[PDB]
RNA sequence: UUUCUCUUCAGAUCGCAUAAAUCUUUCGCCUUUUACUAAAGAUUUCCGUGGAGAGGAA
RNA sequence: CUCCGAACGGUAAGAGCCUAGCAUGUAGA
């Protein structure tokens, strides 16, 4: 079934595999991806560009 | 249907605005209704006026337990709703009250090896 | 495969797990799925059938009871009218319904007890549960959840009906419940563990 | 008329008196009236045989004393 | 990891930082199919992308507790705990709808009642349509005014329990 | 009444024996050593 | 903080309203203040500062300025706005100004029960550092 | 004059009423126990209370 | 003729893979 390349493991299920890389030890070794709260202008650009691309 | 949406936006705004003022005056209306009932209780009529309904949320239309039918408690947790599921007259045999419980030899409360209680309202 | 019980009861527990030595309900589900597939392959064009589409059910779709997957999927030909959901024994069938291109079947084994003699009851119950529950793999809206009472030899079914299906599937279940190989194995195991050599 | 035991091993051994041909929504109303929890939050199970809010009571054919593992949503 | 936002959080004084939702429904959100995707991390920006791509406003459905991506994304923004400026920007967004709906919802669950009124009052004029999933799975077309009316006036407009916002009379007697 | 306790003791002994049999020649003991 | 007293206020109550309610608003703001930033008990310093300000004001009005009547000097404490035992502590010659207990010796409490500013100005504040765990009365 | 501290003695219905537990006996039960039922005797625990030093605010 | 009860005696044991809310606050150079 599902098999990871960097994690070096295999999960025999779907939901059980989905709960693996989201906080894996090897996933942590790949890099710390702690959610850094972006600036207030970040949401501004995320709104403007998405209104210009998806809508426009 | 933009012309219809703005027409209903006021239909909802009127009801929502009506609920606010109707809630404020209710505190005075409740006090005023007590004042109206105050004078009504004072000098309306000596047992010559009711102006009432004796309204109750859920009428417990009970019956008569046969001989030892268990005292079933409806549970007083939700009665303001006045749900129709409550009005069912819980005066029926549930599991073992279908029997007569008089043809039995002397008495049988429970042979479950736990008869701590002793009472049958004889006195 | 052993359905369930209450209390501990090691005696009847070991007796029941001895009554099902190997993965036996899996064998029953496979056998009856193939029996229904053959009964459908007997009259394919007469029922506007397109092809037998036996679904890749899970390896324990027969033991699980919370969900209800499609045993076999039936492709009708075209403009396939449908009757309203009813019972196998009900003759006054309502032919007023939609028209579906797919049509699922789900065999559910019911190891009933004394308080579970009603096979049609549990049948329609599991049917409406699997239909309204938004958690089961469920391609087609029209289908049937034909059940079977193993511990009482009862049979029942209720669901979306085909044109000319009711008597067809009625005779098919009458001929499948009787003369079934795995059913005969069940009877043999029971009579061996019960000491009623007749 | 039927007596049901909405039971649990967590301080809730409740005895609701359900109707014969009644639904389960009213049964949940009674279970809330006797248990003390919101109506839509209650859940009834018997080894993951989740009884639903539209399937009737006589459909599963419950009878006097059939206890049901109570759980919350 | 789904414990805190990054390293610290100004704990909402009502119940807790993350446990403003019932623990049962929270644990259900975790054990969910949608929690697999987008839970790798969403601080400020990708939340905007994941928000506008789900045109539902609803809570739980199904016999089992089935959380919508609306509710799960509300919980995601709750764990993220953005600043008030972004929430005010979403509250004043007229083009996208459900972004503004989520801004209103989080402001209701995360914010003083004064600011709740101050930022939710001008949402009393949108007579537009809103899609919502009933408990039985079936959808319903509901007006936004009805939504905010159930939010402020009524309790648990969604599966979540609300933290007892004051009556308007006391604040009218004391403040604006 | 004591027959229940006797059967429980017998079942516990049988379970311990089965666990020891599965662990002694286990995949981590026998089959794992089969590669060595 | 005005809730109720089951009777009318005295005659000279209208003069007290603005300053008293300003201090009460300061107290309400400090009560619902955030915890982030207060190290361990830093949140509990300004509440004592506000209470000290309120007692200072009502005491200056009581008989220091001789403005408040005798009813207000007991009715303002009869209802909850200041501390009577605290003012009685102020009546002493040594107890000039200090908090409840933040730099006191071993009083009835194991830490102290005398005052925050109870330490001396000539010998306390070891070396250069002046502080107090309970009120920070340097 | 009013209160808070405390070592101290109570056979006053210490409290114009009223809680539990432990032990020993007697019933009802009883599938094992813990939860039990209703009568007697005793020992403690809790809500307390009364009368006498000394020490602290008005 | 309204006195209404709860827990234990209960869910076989298993080898391969995987994910996590919690906890120390120091001695010393």
């Amino acid at each position: 079934g599902y098999y990871c390349n960097v994690c070096d493991c295999v999960v025999k299920d779907s939901i059980n595999f989905l709960d693996h890389i989201n906080g894996k030890k090897h996933q942590r070794n790949l890099g710390m991806s702690m959610r850094v709260e972006r600036s207030t202008l970040d949401q501004v650009k995320k709104r403007f560009e998405v209104n210009k691309k998806k809508m426009e | 249907n933009d012309e219809e949406e703005y027409e209903a936006w006021k239909v909802r705004e009127l009801k929502r605005i009506k609920r606010d003022r109707e809630d404020r005056e209710a505190l005075e209306k409740e006090k005023a209704e007590i004042e109206r009932m105050r004078n009504l209780t004072e000098e309306e009529r000596r047992a010559e006026l009711r102006a009432n309904g004796k309204v109750i949320t859920n009428k417990a239309v009970k019956g008569k337990y046969k001989f030892l039918q268990k005292y079933y408690h409806r549970g007083a947790f939700f009665m303001d709703e006045d749900e129709e599921v409550y009005k069912r007259d819980f005066s029926a045999p549930t599991l073992e009250d279908h029997f007569n419980k008089t043809i039995l030899p002397k008495v049988m409360q429970v042979k479950n090896f736990g008869r701590s209680g002793r009472t049958k309202y004889t006195h | 495969t052993g359905i369930f019980m209450h209390g501990k009861i090691p005696t009847l527990k070991i007796s029941l797990i001895q009554i099902f030595r190997a993965h036996l309900w899996q064998k029953i589900h496979e056998s009856i799925v193939m029996d229904l597939c053959q009964v459908f392959d007997q009259e394919l064009d007469a029922l506007e059938i397109e092809t037998v589409q036996k679904e890749t059910i899970h390896p324990r779709k027969s033991y699980k009871m919370n969900s209800s997957c499609a045993d076999i999927l039936l492709f009708a030909s075209y403009k396939w009218n449908v009757s309203r959901p009813s019972l196998l024994a009900d003759s006054k069938d309502v032919m007023d319904s939609t028209t579906t291109q797919k049509y699922w079947i789900d065999i559910q084994l019911r190891w009933g007890d004394y308080d579970s003699h009603d096979i049609e009851r549990y049948a329609r119950a599991k049917f409406l549960d699997y239909t309204t529950d938004n958690m089961s793999i469920y391609p087609s809206p029209t289908g049937v959840l034909i059940a079977i009472d193993l511990a009482y030899n009862l049979h029942s079914a209720y669901g979306n009906w085909f044109p000319g299906s009711k008597p067809l599937i009625q005779q098919a279940m009458a001929k499948i419940m009787k003369a079934n190989p795995a059913l005969y194995v069940l009877r043999e195991r029971i009579r061996k563990g019960l000491q009623l050599y007749s | 008329m039927i007596e049901v035991v909405c039971n649990d091993r967590l301080g809730k051994k409740v005895r609701v008196k359900c109707n014969t041909d009644d639904t389960i929504g009213d049964l949940k109303k009674l279970i809330a009236a006797q248990t003390g929890t919101r109506w839509n939050k209650i859940v009834l199970k018997k080894w993951y045989t989740i009884f639903k809010d539209h399937v009737s009571l006589g459909d599963y054919e419950i009878h006097d004393g059939m206890n049901l593992e109570l759980y919350y949503q | 990891m789904a414990n805190r936002t990054v390293k610290d959080a100004h704990s909402i004084h009502g119940t807790n930082p993350q446990y403003l939702v019932e623990k049962i429904i929270r644990t259900r959100i975790y054990e969910s199919k949608y929690w697999k995707e987008e839970c790798f991390g969403l601080t400020a920006e990708l939340v905007v992308d994941k928000a506008m791509e789900l045109r539902f406003v609803g809570g739980v459905y199904g016999g089992n507790i089935k959380p919508t991506p609306f509710l799960c994304l509300t919980l995601k923004m709750l764990q993220i705990q953005p600043e008030k400026d972004i929430i005010v920007e979403f509250i004043k967004n007229e083009d996208f709808k459900y972004v503004r709906m989520l801004g209103a919802l989080y402001m209701r669950l995360t914010g003083t009642a004064i600011d709740c009124y101050k930022y939710l009052e001008p949402l009393y004029n949108d007579y537009r349509k809103i899609k919502s999933q009933n408990r039985n799975g079936e959808f319903e077309l509901m007006h936004v005014d009805e939504f905010i009316d159930e939010l402020l006036h009524s309790e648990r407009v969604c599966d979540i329990i609300l933290p007892r916002l004051q009556k308007r009379y006391v604040l009218e007697e004391a403040e604006q | 009444e004591a027959r229940k306790r006797e059967l429980k003791k017998n079942k516990k002994q049988r379970m311990m024996v089965r666990a020891a049999v599965l662990k002694m020649k286990d995949p981590k003991q026998i089959i794992r050593d089969m590669e060595k | 903080k005005v809730k109720r007293s089951r009777k009318a206020p005295p005659d000279g109550w209208e003069l007290i309203e603005p300053t008293l309610d300003e201090l009460d608003q300061k107290m309400r703001e400090a009560e619902t203040e955030p915890h982030e930033g207060k190290r361990k008990v830093e949140s509990l310093w300004p509440i004592f500062r506000i209470h000290h300000q309120k007692t200072r004001y009502i005491f200056d009005l009581f008989y220091k300025r001789k403005a408040i009547s005798r009813e207000l000097y007991e009715y303002c404490i009869k209802e909850g706005y200041a501390d009577k035992n605290l003012i009685a502590k102020w009546k002493k010659q040594g107890y000039e100004n200090l908090c409840c207990l933040r730099c006191i010796q071993t009083r009835d409490t194991n830490f102290g029960t005398n005052c925050i500013c109870r330490v001396p100005k000539s010998k306390l504040e070891v070396g250069r550092i002046i502080e107090c765990t309970h009120c920070g009365c340097r």
